[PDB]
């Protein structure tokens, strides 16, 4: 079940993956990057991407939280672990749709980021 | 990326040498981590479970703190005593000649 996913600030348009421990939706809000071992133990309103290294919590749990502290959606760059994947096929009905992406896309996504231009996200079915 | 062991370009800092404390820079969008000498003014250092990190110094009147109950500089015109500061300087002992230090 894939998804696509468009920015802009205040253009890019990309492809993606949604993941079947969430549930499926689309969702908006701004864009903000957060670390891995930032999800453990800023404004709502907002569709977070963090890339996951090749631990503290659970992919899931890790999902989980990031809903919890008031995420529309997760974005979650696998580059760098495919297996990630994998691991998230189990279902567990997450509210916040969970979204993966991965290469040049990805790329671009995080350029975006880096370039500290505010911008806005959302995401569709 | 300075100080960290494991390192990435995106997430900054992964995993930090024993000697330096963890640290998570906001930067608007943008969230990299850091492995610090000592915490950075307004945070005191924490050994947590899996790493040294930085905890919010969050005392009455205090900007800098060593630990969670104890402060090493005050806000500037308050005056300190075992570790906490104060404005009305209490009856213990009275504030010295010209330092503010009950």
């Amino acid at each position: 079940v894939k998804a696509l996913i468009r920015v802009t600030p205040l253009n890019l348009t990309l492809e993606g993956l949604f993941a079947r421990v969430a549930e499926i939706s689309p969702a908006e809000g701004r864009l903000l990057q957060f670390h891995p071992l930032s999800l453990c133990n800023t404004k709502p309103g907002f569709i977070s991407i963090v890339k996951l290294e090749t631990p503290c919590l659970s992919l899931a749990n890790k999902a989980r939280l990031a809903g919890e502290r008031g995420a529309h959606a997760v974005l979650f760059d696998i580059t760098n672990d495919r297996g990630a994947l994998q691991q998230l096929q189990q279902p567990a009905g997450i509210n916040q749709p969970v979204v993966l992406i991965w290469g040049p896309d990805a790329e671009k996504l995080m350029d975006v980021v880096n370039k500290n231009k505010e911008a806005l996200v959302k995401i569709e079915v | 990326c300075k100080g960290c062991l494991s390192c990435s370009k995106d997430n900054g800092c992964l995993r930090c040498q024993p000697k330096l404390f963890f640290y998570l820079r906001r930067e608007g969008m943008r969230q990299y981590g850091e492995c610090l000498q000592s915490c950075p003014p307004g945070y005191y250092g924490v050994r947590g479970p899996d790493m040294n990190r930085c905890s919010r110094c969050r005392i009455e009147n205090c900007d800098s703190c060593f630990s969670r109950d104890f402060c090493i500089k005050c806000k500037s015109g308050f005056y300190s005593h075992k570790g906490q500061c104060f404005e009305e300087c209490p009856e213990g002992f009275a504030p010295l000649d010209d330092t503010m230090v009950c």
